[PDB]
RNA sequence: GUGGGAGAGGGUGGUGGAAUUCCCGGAGUAGCGGUGAAAUGCGCAGAUACCGGGAGGAACGCCGAUGGCGAAGGCAGCCACCUGGUCCACCCGUGACGCUGAGGCGCGAAAGCGUGGGGAGCAAACCGGAUUAGAUACCCGGGUAGUCCACGCCCUAAACG
RNA sequence: CCGAGGGUAGGGCCCGUGACUGGGGCGAAGUCGUAACAAGGUAGCUGUACCGGAAGGUGCGGCUGGA
RNA sequence: CGCGGGGUGGAGCAGCCUGGUAGCUCGUCGGGCUCAUAACCCGAAGGUCGUCGGUUCAAAUCCGGCCCCCGCAACCA
RNA sequence: UGGUUCGUGGAGCCAUGGGGGAAUCUGGGCGGACCACCGCCUAAGGCUAAGUACUCCGGGUGACCGAUAGCGCACCAGUAC
RNA sequence: GAGCUAGCCCUGGCCAGGGUGAAGCUGGGGUGAGACCCAGUGGAGGCCCGAACCGGUGGGGGAUGCAAACCCCUCGGAUGA
RNA sequence: GAAUGCCGGCAUGAGUAACGAUAAAGAGGGUGAGAAUCCCUCUCGCCGUAAGCCCAAGGGUUCCUACGCAAUGGUCGUCAGCGUAGGGUUAGGCGGGACCUAAGGUGAAGCCGAAAGGCGUAGCCGAAGGGCAGCCGGUUAAUAUUCCGGCCCUUCCCGCAGGUGCGAUGGGGGGACGCUCUAGGCUAGGGGGACCGGAGCCAUGGACGAGCCCGGCCAGAAGCGCAGGGUGGGAGGUAGGCAAAUCCGCCUCCCAACAAGCUCUGCGUGGUGGGGAAGCCCGUACGGGUGACAACCCCCCGAAGCCAGGGAGCCAAGAAAAGCCUCUAAGCACAACCUGCGGGAACCCGUACCGCAAACCGACACAGGUGGGCGGGUGCAAGAGCACUCAGGCGCGCGGGAGAACCCUCGCCAAGGAACUCUGCAAGUUGGCCCCGUAACUUCGGGAGAAGGGGUGCUCCCUGGGGUGAUGAGCCCCGGGGAGCCGCAGUGAACAGGCUCUGGCGACUGUUUACCAAAAACACAGCUCUCUGCGAACUCGUAAGAGGAGGUAUAGGGAGCGACGCUUGCCCGGUGCCGGAAGGUCAAGGGGAGGGGUGCAAGCCCCGAACCGAAGCCCCGGUGAACGGCGGCCGUAACUAUAACGGUCCUAAGGUAGCGAAAUUCCUUGUCGGGUAAGUUCCGACCUGCACGAAAAGCGUAACGACCGGAGCGCUGUCUCGGCGAGGGACCCGGUGAAAUUGAACUGGCCGUGAAGAUGCGGCCUACCCGUGGCAGGACGAAAAGACCCCGUGGAGCUUUACUGCAGCC
RNA sequence: CGAUGUCGGCUCGUCGCAUCCUGGGGCUGAAGAAGGUCCCAAGGGUUGGGCUGUUCGCCCAUUAAAGCGGCACGCGAGCUG
């Protein structure tokens, strides 16, 4: 939906705010089952090494379930829908018939009260974990681990998701939110439906001091600089690079791939 | 204005005690060179209880 | 009111095959595309033609009509749901309850606008190749918006009987 | 007290005038091209959209005021 | 003042650096197609190569001096 | 690649990080690429005084200083500051 | 050497008093249901005036200074990056 | 004898500048060898959200007392923060440690690194954060929440007494948390009282009066009482809480739905303990006695503090561990633990004094800097603002005169009002509150405090609401109407916008050159390109490793543009990047055709052509919100003029829109128009754009700006054009007493001359010796081994298709 | 070049004369008035505003006139910047 402000200030009037219409009355968390004290610092053991990380609110952990195959037939009823501060969804607390409570990333369509379940067992329904194989080829899924038994680990972010496309063998293959084609192993988990908050990206900061809240730290251009701090640095008033475009540390920054390429992923990627 | 000296006694220890100097190689050898020298002092005095 | 009938009327979800284009595997050469004629273009780096698999989008052949429905704009594979208008019979009910309708309000092809998708085909703009005195056109090879979806605006028309 | 009127300040309507500028109209025989009228040699008109010395062309949809 | 590029038929351009031949498009003039003009078609004409000086057997072409034309430069004070 | 006078040079010997990879006296290294000959040594395990270096310390001497010299300090100096 | 300064991490503290009156909620109106419109409530904001506090705009003084960056008048921000 | 030489000493300027805030002094009496400066008294002035008071850091004897004045004190010094000596700092409860964990540090395990060493889950260390039991008075010259007095607590240990399965570093619960706004009742703190207590006082015209002045509290166990916070109780089933569990969690039934009940805080009260003014008398440097058997009561305002895990809203979603409750396991249940009551035990370190400053940081008794708590009264709309003032603390450690110039700070002005100047720079006008009333434009919020106006004191009469009170009096806040009084003037003093019109740039709040630049620069939301599939890309590190991120394409890295509106045209020839199982070239290696050196030979040893050989380059395409680029010359219209049209040469393509003498225009004050009496600026145009132009974005844009330009109004000492006054210096006297500079000096003008600008040489002119206040023309005056310029085969920082290496990637 | 502060303005000036004004004079194609031109003469005088940093210049309104130049483009231990 996204909540919209009048302009009685400046950055009052393109400024935007999330509907918070899906967290049900539960806004404070869950001890127990997290929160774990989170870390802040914008660097190594020293050093700064990415830049502009800092100020921003202070923030607990929510250690969730990234792996579903923990309580294999185990159902678990939906008690809540909360606020996470460190990723863009939302997350889902559930509790399980086992006593036990867990917190799954919020899929959308997730209603509080729902029965929802992980395991080969399992309906083809919104919340539910399976292994890639037994999930129907075409449906829309996220949470998906890598390799088996690592861990959730494509398709988490806000209003994400993979679509199944074939198989082949042991693979199932994938197409993952940047529309690459990835074969998958069977066995991975995965867990059916979008990821839903999907009005993130709708979302306008509106003013500096937002990107700050977030811990974000202002970012400066290499023409801002002089020639020892950036390729872009200096010369007199203005100037249009006089090179390729670059980064501090001088590889070009517009079309130079990254990837190495005889990394031995590859032979399981069919994308972009 | 403000001057550069604001003195703390827990700085003064921490940063130039005789535990310090002795935690490595380049300050051990700084206690080496005040003694050789016949230095009263080889590390600065910060009092209090 | 009771009882029925036809219909591409409208909205949402789902689904089917034909066809184009691209991808891969096979097999196979020396040309293919295209025109009034050609050229640009594609092809010995393995094209075109043919076979097998895969992906994707849009539009629904025959039925199809000089036909049907809607208040107009408009509406066409199939399925289910939600829903509007409408006609026949029976003459049961109310009982003059009627017609029109400034304003208002609602709908309103295409093109266009905003936000986010999607993008196979076609295709303003644009780039070439021809034609011409010259061509910012008509012809050909490319090709971006757009065309498609959602929500929000836009209110135009040979909106014509 | 009120009060003609004077002064101050800020508006509303209207008329006059203004470098330069937009299009309009009229002006017996100027320049450029051929858009329409015959299938006008690309059927035309059209709402809209972009483009073009100019008429205009093209895309999208519509019309019979064409076959 | 300095630097370096250029004056070729009416117009716009090749021709120079490796000296001997001045060629291209347009225009112009004669003819044809047409009722007529343009377009198109068939023939033709047209150039002291900026001037002065010579280097050579021979100069549009090489070397000097001037003359207009064009572009660049003229910084630190 | 280093070491040696040896800077790739005809570049050996000695040492090695990488690859290959033996032999036990009729066995192996060496005498400046290489080969023949004639010779010298006997690798891939270790220890070994003395002659040699130094002068915080004590002792002796000085064609060494004599308090702006001589050690920074003759004096409570690595002090005050 | 980060006891000045720069950034970040952990943990605490400070911001007098005034204005302005967003959403929201309530009632009323309106419609088939709406949007929407009125009041009243409400107390939002890198919102406003202005102390502390944090600044350092313009002018003057100071120039072997009170001061190796000061003083006076004036000025910016002051719930926020 | 020279080195702006080195060390030391002593001069010169010079009895000069200054003596460190313009908050301010006078007198009388003491003491003394000696008093402006010390002690005392009277008067005067200054601070009072401090210039008063209490903590923290730092300081480390500065604290108290006696005795001293050579030095230290910007003068004096009998005084001191100074010298000599002697004293002085008392804790189970305040703070820290025999408790806990944060960042971080350390680090057994483990990993890594030539050595030195680097990472490091557990554990340990780590504090204004957590946890935790003392409140009020009294005493010293100097310490007290520490000693003492009263009242009140906490731990252990050992007993008895009564309860219960007790019982871990382990399971669970709790501790436990954001920002903004806040309700109810409280205390702190304060105002009033005709009521109570009190020495006293009638002044100078009046007043013996509900007269003046002073004071009417503080702590307090149990038990109450008012506030308020915490929490549901059973019974089953159980597969989760890494062994176990009765605990917790989950499912299922009953009873409550409530704070009813338990608790736990706060506040009133409380046995009882203490305090207790003015004035007056005293002798202290200072405190004591009396006032007093002091009284110790009622109203009112009222927090930001307490009840505290209170409530409401919001997005940016807001430590940890222990103490404490509980559950069970090993074990033990003659143990043990809980509860009640007794007795015993209760260590270590800090405590003085300064502490917005003469004791800390600035070499100084330095006009600077320094975190927290309290910070009274009246008046002003409110307040920590402002003017005065309690308590309390000062008069700033050189004075006395004089009354020039001139400077700083200040006050006022005839007449004119920007004529001043680069510029209204400066200064002025304006100013608080209430009420009328406000334009273009606009993103519909704003613009707005627009602009422009009026009101403002005191007195008396009538009158409306609340708050506390019983529905009342009073006490206290907000209001309305009507008569009148006074002055030049009623926010009568102090704090408190001058306003508009119109351009440029940047959207906006922000940020920056600590110490000459606050801007149009950086940042900014937002926009686009680009890399990145997760052991991600990227960054730091030789490595291990860490950041990224306990994130996963709506995510993270790099680049540029920089809200928003309308928009971002054409060129892929070169450079970059991207895509190309062909081809060409391409190193080691593979390969050996063939030849060479030696041997009597077997052999041993060298080179060595085909051919197989990677990335890279070449080659083939693509790619401009990638690096970038986006022409020349002739002619033409029935007045001239101009050129829609044309010819021609070249290009990879030849600048569209939109702007345009501009932050861009050289010629230039271009050319018209507008503002003026007059306009190299400004504004609107034109377009001949030296040399705009579309993400080094193009043209706009409401709002915002201590930015920059132009204009007008208001108002002025800015100016015509100055004058007067004030105060701090300057000047004179007493006291202390510098500095850079200095070859030496007995240091005149002119006209010449001289290395070309002479006090010093020539000629002439002038001129008795020495000072004091002033002005700066000169000594090519001081100050810095010129910053510019050039030189040196000097040095650094920066760049790149300079050379050569290296990391890095292939 | 072990330092001669550099444009303009302000303030204070002083000097030269090849005089802008006033005083004297010759010629005039000088009737008169007013001019032209030359000679003598520096004693004194030689304005206020608009634009520009400006010097200069172009204007506005005057005047007897709106003079030129030297003094380190006079003068920053005098000011401005
Ligand atoms: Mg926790
Ligand atoms: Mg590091
Ligand atoms: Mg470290
Ligand atoms: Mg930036
Ligand atoms: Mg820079
Ligand atoms: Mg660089
Ligand atoms: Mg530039
Ligand atoms: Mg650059
Ligand atoms: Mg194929
Ligand atoms: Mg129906
Ligand atoms: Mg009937
Ligand atoms: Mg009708
Ligand atoms: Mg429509
Ligand atoms: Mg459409
Ligand atoms: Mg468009
Ligand atoms: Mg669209
Ligand atoms: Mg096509
Ligand atoms: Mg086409
Ligand atoms: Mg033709
Ligand atoms: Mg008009
Ligand atoms: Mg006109
Ligand atoms: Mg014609
Ligand atoms: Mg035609
Ligand atoms: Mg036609
Ligand atoms: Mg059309
Ligand atoms: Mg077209
Ligand atoms: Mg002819
Ligand atoms: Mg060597
Ligand atoms: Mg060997
Ligand atoms: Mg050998
Ligand atoms: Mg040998
Ligand atoms: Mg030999
Ligand atoms: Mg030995
Ligand atoms: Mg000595
Ligand atoms: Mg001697
Ligand atoms: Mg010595
Ligand atoms: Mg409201
Ligand atoms: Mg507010
Ligand atoms: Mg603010
Ligand atoms: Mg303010
Ligand atoms: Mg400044
Ligand atoms: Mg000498
Ligand atoms: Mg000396
Ligand atoms: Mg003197
Ligand atoms: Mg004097
Ligand atoms: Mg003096
Ligand atoms: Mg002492
Ligand atoms: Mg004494
Ligand atoms: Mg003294
Ligand atoms: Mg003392
Ligand atoms: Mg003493
Ligand atoms: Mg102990
Ligand atoms: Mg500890
Ligand atoms: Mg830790
Ligand atoms: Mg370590
Ligand atoms: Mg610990
Ligand atoms: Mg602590
Ligand atoms: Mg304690
Ligand atoms: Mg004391
Ligand atoms: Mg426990
Ligand atoms: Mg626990
Ligand atoms: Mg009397
Ligand atoms: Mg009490
Ligand atoms: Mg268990
Ligand atoms: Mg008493
Ligand atoms: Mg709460
Ligand atoms: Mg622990
Ligand atoms: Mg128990
Ligand atoms: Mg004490
Ligand atoms: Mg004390
Ligand atoms: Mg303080
Ligand atoms: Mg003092
Ligand atoms: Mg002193
Ligand atoms: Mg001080
Ligand atoms: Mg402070
Ligand atoms: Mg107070
Ligand atoms: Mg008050
Ligand atoms: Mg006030
Ligand atoms: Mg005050
Ligand atoms: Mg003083
Ligand atoms: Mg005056
Ligand atoms: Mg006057
Ligand atoms: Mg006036
Ligand atoms: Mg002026
Ligand atoms: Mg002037
Ligand atoms: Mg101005
Ligand atoms: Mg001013
Ligand atoms: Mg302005
Ligand atoms: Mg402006
Ligand atoms: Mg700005
Ligand atoms: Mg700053
Ligand atoms: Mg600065
Ligand atoms: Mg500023
Ligand atoms: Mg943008
Ligand atoms: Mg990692
Ligand atoms: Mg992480
Ligand atoms: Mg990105
Ligand atoms: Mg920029
Ligand atoms: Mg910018
Ligand atoms: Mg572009
Ligand atoms: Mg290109
Ligand atoms: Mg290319
Ligand atoms: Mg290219
Ligand atoms: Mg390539
Ligand atoms: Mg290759
Ligand atoms: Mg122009
Ligand atoms: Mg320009
Ligand atoms: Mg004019
Ligand atoms: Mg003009
Ligand atoms: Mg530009
Ligand atoms: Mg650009
Ligand atoms: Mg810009
Ligand atoms: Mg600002
Ligand atoms: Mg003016
Ligand atoms: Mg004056
Ligand atoms: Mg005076
Ligand atoms: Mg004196
Ligand atoms: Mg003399
Ligand atoms: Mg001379
Ligand atoms: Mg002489
Ligand atoms: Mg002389
Ligand atoms: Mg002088
Ligand atoms: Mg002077
Ligand atoms: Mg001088
Ligand atoms: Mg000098
Ligand atoms: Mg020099
Ligand atoms: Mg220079
Ligand atoms: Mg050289
Ligand atoms: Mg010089
Ligand atoms: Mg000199
Ligand atoms: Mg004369
Ligand atoms: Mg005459
Ligand atoms: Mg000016
Ligand atoms: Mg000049
Ligand atoms: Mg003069
Ligand atoms: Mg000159
Ligand atoms: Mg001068
Ligand atoms: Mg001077
Ligand atoms: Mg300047």
């Amino acid at each position: 939906a996204v909540k919209k402000f009048k302009p009685y200030t400046p950055s009052r009037r393109f400024m935007t705010v999330a509907d918070f219409s899906e967290i049900t009355k539960t806004e404070p968390e869950k001890s127990l089952v997290k929160p774990l004290k989170k870390t802040g610092g914008r660097n190594n053991q020293g050093r700064i090494t990415v830049r502009f990380r800092g100020g921003g609110h202070k923030r607990l952990y929510r250690i969730i379930d990234f792996k579903r195959w923990d309580k294999v037939g185990i159902p678990a009823k939906v008690a809540a829908i909360e606020y996470d501060p460190n990723r863009s969804a939302r997350i889902a607390l559930l509790h399980y018939v086992d006593g036990e409570k867990r917190y799954i990333i919020a899929p959308d369509g997730l209603q509080v009260g729902q029965q929802v379940v992980a395991g080969p067992d399992a309906p083809i329904q919104v919340g539910n974990a399976l292994p890639l194989r037994f999930i129907p080829v075409g449906t829309v899924v996220h949470a998906v681990e890598l390799e088996p038994k690592k861990g959730a680990k494509l398709a988490r972010a806000a209003g994400t998701s993979a679509q199944i496309q074939g198989r082949e063998g042991d693979y199932v293959i994938l197409r993952l939110p940047s529309g690459e084609l990835r074969k998958v192993h069977g066995e991975c988990y995965a867990t059916v439906g979008a990821v839903g908050n999907a009005d993130h990206k709708n979302i306008v900061l509106g003013k500096a001091g937002r990107s700050r809240w977030l811990g974000r730290r202002p970012h400066v251009r290499g023409a801002a600089m002089n020639p020892v701090d950036h390729p872009h640095g200096g010369g007199e008033g203005r100037a249009p690079r006089g090179r390729p475009p670059a980064s501090p540390w001088g590889w070009q920054t517009k079309g130079l791939k990254t990837r190495k390429r005889r990394k031995p992923s590859s032979r399981f990627i069919i994308a972009r | 204005m403000k001057r550069t000296w604001q003195p703390n006694r827990r700085k003064r220890a921490k940063t130039h005690g005789f535990r310090a100097r002795m935690r490595t190689p380049g300050g051990r050898k700084v206690l080496k060179r005040r003694r050789q020298k016949g230095r009263w002092r080889l590390t600065p005095a910060v009092r209090k209880r």
